[PDB]
């Protein structure tokens, strides 16, 4: 009855890869104008999981969120199936002989490009070679969200080109200034957050903490795991810091913060700042005008911090102002002097304020050439759009954020027929066939390569070691002496701030057909498959908006916030934490998709719509608004005169949390420095044991003489050596959410629609939910708490005992596996859990999955069918290959042997996961720490995965209050 | 189920003498250990790090009578003696690998190189392309000691 | 219901039976609602605070058991007699040997 499928090995054996047995090829990956390291699986040759690059000290070994979903970009559906000219999907190999003839005899030819911003020496050096022949090239870096705005304040702040790196393991004190240097969309999230965990990380009855002092103008992810957060609005933490450095002694400054002489959280911090010069740290975020860059520059280095700010002079590129190139782009496109559009990774159509016209020049000029991955709004408009190789088959170079200077592996030969990288493409412009990216890039290290060993031993080296070592500019010392200081009166007012940002989860839209990212719940509220606009009670009890539910399904008011005759509405959802007149919109999720795929109807007795969530369309369609085109591209984060109008059409909006604000109980505990240094023993005494009874953990039951500990059958293994657990240094927990998205990928997973979920069904089985703990509801300090929660798994364990079709059982070393065959579906494994972690298979998901993410889906671990429960397995998946690898040749398991997902992911090195009973390793240094924090041992439950709590570092009085 | 219970006593058996000759080592090691490295380490968990696997070797001593006892009282049911001899030589090698891996951490202060000799250290899976474990389980074996690991240090 | 019930020695009214007895068994499949479902969200966690929202699909089964109970409770009751005929005759009326 069962089908025949066959087995297609090789025929050419490539002699390295082996078919059973992935192996780790060591790539990049480029976004926002620089290029994280990484680590892939390959399995044989395909990839299935992206890891970090453990050799690569800028990393050491992790990788954010906005990593794992290109995973996913990369098998999308919907991709650039075929080239498109005109819209039409007609044919390529006319291409080559059309662009080919307009290239070599072309001469002065006139083109522009309008890039994603290039941080990479290749694509910088064949612009030359390419700029050597055509005249004008204006070679725009459109930068998501206009620039980066931390460089081009400090271009005059040193007089020439500058990126910090910001390691604060040498500095405590941090004043933030809305810097989400805690924060997926911006840049060296590692760095960022490691040496700032580790300056969390205590491992002592006490220990010298950064306390930071955060003072956003909007809700962050960065405020949470934070100390002393205030809400301010943007376009006035100018005067906000106007006033600060008054309070410190660089200058006057008064005029500007005018107000802020004397309260208490500017007054505070300055006195501890100038006491702590050698450890003190002054950041500044991306809504903001450039002069407080400069007071960045100024301070910091008044401050006597330059080696705890460590400060990197780039390769002489502070060209990148937004105004001074696009508009003079589109300047040239009216005037019928530029005629080829060459854009690159990007969809300005969807982006590109109106306020600078784009779209009115787009249709002006023919020999539009848009090389792109999907097909949206850029595609439809022009006459020419190439397909477009995701960077896994580029040869693409690339440099870390500031850093070093590393090089792509290409994986997996182009998916696609006729993709054609851009970089080629690039060189295919340059008057020749397409230069083969494996010999062009080759071409440039010669006069590059740094390293008196030849190619053969080191281009087979770097290629190896994923990082070219020398690198890393050289370090400036301090330019300024106070040039910076002469754009103040920018701090304007007198409107409802409508201040951008980028969500953890989605960076430029450009990462919108990813469902591991799109049904990613954001960190701040667990919101998915929608844009959101995000305020205070005090404003929507202002305005005549809520956030009802009388479902759990949060319906939803609306805005229709109108900028310059351009507006358009969207969900508004509400938060205690903003400020006064400001909401943070955030981008993407409004970007349109044209599907070249059917949309699957199948009978009316069939379900197709509530799974096939790729059949109604590709992804990306109808899932919010597009906000982007709205702004002025002046300060291009922040906006005002928003002439709100509460509308109707007031629809849902989904979450997984769908509430928050725990009622006084025992699940984060927070406490403080001194609080911990007077009672160590804390994590218990919310819920001690008895009254002379043991300890929590390894407390007796009933039985002890009987249990199964103490009977052979669960000891008789090759298994029972290492005992495996969990700790989560909760300290440095706070909402990265790529906890998650690695398990996601390592044990497989399908997503879930708007449709499904709304009904409260998702299958993330690490949920990362959120908490709120005011003083009581005193003055509405939200003062959050994040901490993860895989399935702790129990030895006393009430699921195992449940199930009555054996599918679960304390499997040897704590690992309480579940196995997605045995079981029934009748869900009860569930219910008993406190921890709603036993998730479950509602719908057949994978049927529906289509012939592109298949390739995804690791080929390890079982893919799970209808009516079938499914949790953390403490991605035991790994923990088989090496003890499998063990159990051929003898051996214990390292300290690092096996790293999971949720370790290997999370940058901040919060999870350490090394067996149990193996005292050497970090679990029982990291177990056996004063605050083994055991999340509802109450219940005699004696779990594994004892982790941490928080120690929020409060200040000393100072006139804090 | 080949002929009954009495076959595999004679095993069972041969796994518990090995234990109790491991008394005397580890027990002895542990006079060697305070005796080695007096004052050249931490050793204040580093030393009872290596006590707090001798109760529980101990302690395993009188189970192995139970364990064993409750089998030879009746030999009739063939699923008892795979599982006691499966949980003896697993509560056996595991008390041997963490006697181990405390023992390797005080040549790596000692030394400082934890040595060559340390383990099969083989690699990952797609390092069998060059050295299958096959090579590695007859280094390991044939160079790696169970528990003449501090006397070895009694070398250096 | 109950506590309304007992009142004209315990309503022996044959009308205010039917109107009752449902009322009386809507709780029912409430009570087992409720007690079910009440504390099975809002259970040692916030992050598992969801309502039920229960769909078109959850009420046509509910009727359905309607459907099939009286539907095959019908069914045999019309072949089979409904009174226990035996002991009907053999228990209370004059089947006492005392006459
Ligand atoms: S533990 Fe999870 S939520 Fe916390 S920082 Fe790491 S990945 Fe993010
Ligand atoms: S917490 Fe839940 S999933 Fe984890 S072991 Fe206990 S019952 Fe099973
Ligand atoms: S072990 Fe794997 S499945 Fe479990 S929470 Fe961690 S990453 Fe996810
Ligand atoms: S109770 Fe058991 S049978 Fe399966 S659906 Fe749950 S593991």
């Amino acid at each position: 009855r069962r089908p025949v499928e066959k087995i297609l090995p090789y025929v050419r054996q490539p002699e390295e890869i082996i078919p059973g047995i992935p192996l780790y090829y060591a790539t990049a990956m480029p976004f926002r104008g620089s290029v994280r390291p990484l680590l892939v699986e390959s399995h044989e040759g395909r990839p299935t999981k992206i890891e970090g690059n453990p050799d690569h000290p800028l990393s050491r070994g992790a990788t954010g969120v906005f990593e794992q979903a290109s995973l996913l970009n990369l098998y999308d559906p919907d991709r650039s199936q075929q080239v498109l000219r005109k819209g039409e999907p007609a044919s390529w190999g006319d291409f080559v002989q059309f662009a080919r003839s307009l290239a070599a005899e072309a001469g002065t030819k006139r083109l522009a490009v309008l890039c994603e911003p290039s941080s990479s020496p290749t694509l910088a050096a064949l612009r030359r070679e390419l700029e050597r022949r055509y005249a004008q090239v204006r070679w725009v870096t459109y930068r998501p969200e206009g620039d980066d705005h931390e460089a081009l304040g400090l271009q005059q702040a040193f007089g020439r080109p500058v990126r910090a790196r910001y390691r604060f393991s040498e500095a405590r004190v941090i004043v933030s200034l809305d810097a989400d240097f805690l924060g997926p969309t911006d840049r060296n999230f590692v760095e960022n957050t490691r040496e700032f965990a580790a300056s969390r990380r205590m491992e002592r009855p006490e220990d010298e903490i950064s306390r930071l002092y955060v003072i956003e103008s909007t809700y962050t992810v960065t405020g949470g795991m934070a100390d002393h957060r205030l809400r301010l609005r943007a376009g006035d933490i100018p005067a906000f810091a106007a006033a600060l450095a008054a309070e410190l002694g660089v200058g006057e400054l008064r005029e500007a913060g005018a107000r802020f002489a004397g309260h208490p959280y500017v007054v505070e911090i300055a006195r501890d700042l100038r006491a702590a010069g050698a450890r003190g740290v002054v950041l500044a975020g991306e809504t903001q005008p450039p002069a407080v860059h400069a007071l960045c520059a100024v301070i910091n280095d008044l401050l006597g911090s330059l080696g705890r700010t460590v400060i990197l002079h780039a390769l002489d590129e502070p060209a990148t102002a937004q105004h001074a190139a696009l508009a003079e782009l589109v300047q040239a496109m009216q005037a019928g002097a530029v005629d080829a559009l060459l854009l690159l990774n990007v969809n300005p159509v969807y982006d590109a304020p109106a306020a600078l016209g784009f779209a009115e020049a787009l249709a002006q000029v023919p020999e539009v050439i848009h090389l792109g991955l999907h097909v949206d709004e850029t595609a439809r408009r022009s006459t020419w759009h190439l397909p477009s190789t995701h960077y896994l088959e580029a040869w693409g170079d690339g440099r870390a954020y500031d850093g070093t200077l590393s090089v792509i592996q290409p994986l997996i030969a182009p998916l696609y027929e006729a993709a054609h990288s851009p970089l080629e493409v690039l060189a295919l412009l340059a008057t020749g066939e397409e230069q083969s990216a494996y010999d062009l890039v080759r071409n440039t290290w010669r006069r590059l390569l740094a390293g008196r060993g030849a190619f053969e031993q080191a281009w087979q080296r770097v290629l190896h070691d994923g990082f070219l070592p020398d690198s890393g500019y050289p370090t400036v010392s301090l330019r300024p002496n106070r040039q910076a200081l002469a754009d103040w009166p920018q701090a304007a007012e007198g409107g409802l701030e409508v201040v951008f940002r980028l969500d953890p989860t989605v960076l430029d839209g450009s990462f919108a057909n990813n469902a591991w990212a799109q049904e990613l719940p954001d960190p701040i509220t667990k919101i998915v498959w929608d844009n959101v606009a995000i305020l205070s009670p005090k404003t929507a009890a202002a305005l005549g908006v809520k956030a009802e539910y009388h479902k759990g399904v949060y319906i939803a008011d609306v805005i229709e916030l109108s900028l310059d005759g351009r507006a358009v509405e969207l969900p508004v959802w509400v938060l205690p934490g903003h400020p006064d007149d400001s909401i943070t919109v955030y981008l993407g999720y409004g970007r349109e998709i044209t599907s070249t795929r059917p949309e699957r109807k199948t009978p009316f007795f069939d379900l197709d719509d509530y799974t096939d969530i790729y059949g109604h369309g590709a992804i990306a369609t109808g899932v919010g608004v597009n906000v982007a085109p709205l702004r002025r591209p002046d300060n291009t984060w922040v906006a005002y005169g928003a002439q709100v109008r509460k509308t109707g059409r007031t629809y849902k909006i989904v979450t997984t949390q769908d509430h928050g604000s725990m009622v006084g109980r025992p699940l984060v505990r927070l406490a403080t420095v001194e609080e911990f240094r007077k009672n160590p023993d804390f994590a218990k005494e919310a819920e001690p044991p008895l009254e002379g009874l043991e300890p929590w953990d390894q407390y007796p039951t009933l039985w002890e003489e009987n249990h199964p500990s103490k009977q052979p059958a669960f000891q008789d293994s090759d298994y029972y050596r290492n005992q495996w657990a969990m700790v989560i240094d909760l300290n440095a927990c706070t909402g990265c959410n790529a906890c998650i998205v690695a398990c996601d990928s390592e044990n497989n997973i399908p997503m879930v629609g708007k449709n499904e979920v709304g009904r409260g069904r998702e299958m993330h089985w690490l949920r990362i939910d959120r908490y709120f703990v005011s003083d009581e509801a005193h003055a509405d300090d939200p003062q959050i708490v994040v901490q993860p929660v895989p399935c702790m798994h129990c030895e006393n364990a009430p699921c195992e005992s449940v199930c009555p079709v054996a599918a679960t059982v304390h499997s040897p070393d704590g690992l309480n596996e579940m196995v997605y065959n045995r079981c029934i579906g009748t869900r009860y494994c569930s219910n008993n859990c406190p921890y709603k972690v036993r998730r479950f298979n509602w719908f057949n998901w994978v049927k529906t999955l289509p012939i592109q993410v298949q390739m995804a889906q690791n080929p390890d671990v079982t893919v799970r069918f209808r009516g079938v429960m499914e949790k953390c397995t403490y991605c035991v998946q790994r923990i088989r290959e090496a003890q499998r690898q063990a159990n051929i040749e003898k051996r214990p398991l390292r300290d690092g042997e096996v790293k999971t997902a949720c370790q290997q992911a999370c940058p901040a090195e919060a999870i350490t996961f090394g067996d149990l009973n193996d005292p050497n390793n970090a679990v029982v240094k990291q177990r056996q720490n004063a605050r083994r924090y055991e999340m509802l041992a109450a219940l005699n439950v004696k779990p594994r995965t004892s982790y941490l709590a928080r120690i929020t570092n409060p200040n000393p009085r100072l006139l804090e209050q | 189920y080949p002929g009954g219970v009495a076959l595999t006593l004679a095993q069972i058996e041969a796994a518990s003498e090995q234990v109790a000759q491991d008394l005397e080592q580890a027990l002895a090691e542990l006079e060697a250990l305070r005796l080695l490295a007096r004052r050249d380490e931490t050793l204040a968990p580093y030393v009872a790090q290596y006590e707090a696997i001798l109760e529980a070797h101990q302690q395993a001593v009188l189970e192995f009578e139970h364990w064993k006892e409750q089998v030879a009282a009746h030999p009739g049911d063939y699923r008892r003696a795979n599982r006691t001899l499966g949980a003896i030589t697993a509560r056996h090698e595991a008390l041997l690998q963490q006697y181990a891996d405390v023992a390797w951490a005080v040549a790596q202060h000692v030394n400082p190189a934890l040595l060559a000799r340390a383990y099969t250290s083989s690699g990952p899976r797609f390092f069998f392309y060059v050295v299958p474990p096959q090579y590695a389980r007859q280094v390991n074996e044939q160079a790696v000691p169970p528990l003449q690991v501090v006397r070895y240090l009694a070398a250096q | 219901f109950p506590q309304f019930f007992w009142i004209k020695k315990l309503r022996r009214n044959i009308p205010f039976m039917f109107i009752a007895s449902i009322v009386v068994n809507i709780g029912m499949w409430f009570e087992r609602f409720v007690i079910t479902i009440t504390s099975l969200h809002r259970d040692y966690l916030p992050s598992s605070w969801d309502y039920f929202v229960p769909t078109w699909v959850d009420v046509l089964t509910l009727i359905g058991s309607f459907g099939l109970f009286f539907t095959l409770f019908l069914l045999f009751l019309r072949f089979v007699p409904m009174v226990a005929i035996a002991e009907v005759k053999g228990v209370l009326p004059e089947a006492d040997p005392h006459f």
